[PDB]
């Protein structure tokens, strides 16, 4: 999900299940990996501390001046025509260079 | 026009910022619920009276 | 308090995410209106009874 | 036009990419481990290159 060799193409974006498994997100603040990290529905400390039932991940690339529009409710040439977030969406975006 | 309903939940996912303007909106609805079951009780206690 | 009036004139001129929110105004102002109504109606209510 | 108590100025040099994430209720390394700025903090933020 984060370390893959190569990510797929936001027009035809994996669909990766994550489940029976342990998340630790502790990782990104244990290392400068990424230079974004963002949460809207949820803490980015708190990932850790909460557990929830049914995780899915989301892969693609797309333009740096791309980035901004990826958020719930955003719109744009990504947002509205190859991937678009729900309006209540619950989770967190991760942007790296 | 929270997240969620319960403010545990809300404690557990938001940082302090964001878990204060969701429950800051779970009260106001509350608020809003008690305010109206007071009035509407009261009227029926004037009512009973 | 919200931008404009009117569902329709937000939804056009309005993002999904900020028409949301001014929806939102529009609807708690709204209800707030109806439970002043429904307040004083009640009251002249229990008077006419 | 609005005067202040005690004014304390707080000098600090982070990396470029931290700078957007130091405000009141930011998450970030610096702002979340080594810097932090009271949720009501009441102030301004200035940056320079």
């Amino acid at each position: 999900v984060f370390n893959a060799t190569r990510f797929a193409s936001v027009y035809a974006w994996n669909r990766k299940r994550i489940s029976n498994c342990v998340a630790d997100y502790s990782v990104l603040y244990n290392s400068a990996s990424f230079s974004t990290f963002k949460c809207y529905g949820v803490s980015p400390t708190k990932l850790n501390d909460l557990c929830f039932t049914n995780v899915y991940a989301d892969s693609f690339v797309i333009r740096g001046d791309e980035v901004r529009q990826i958020a719930p409710g955003q719109t744009g040439k990504i947002a509205d025509y190859n991937y678009k977030l729900p309006d209540d969406f619950t989770g967190c975006v991760i942007a790296w260079n | 026009g929270a997240i969620s309903s319960v403010l545990n939940d809300i404690l557990s996912r938001l940082d302090p910022p964001e878990a204060e303007v969701q429950i800051d909106r779970l009260i106001t609805g509350r608020l809003q619920s008690l305010q109206t079951y007071v009035t509407q009780q009261l009227i029926r206690a004037a009512e009973i009276r």
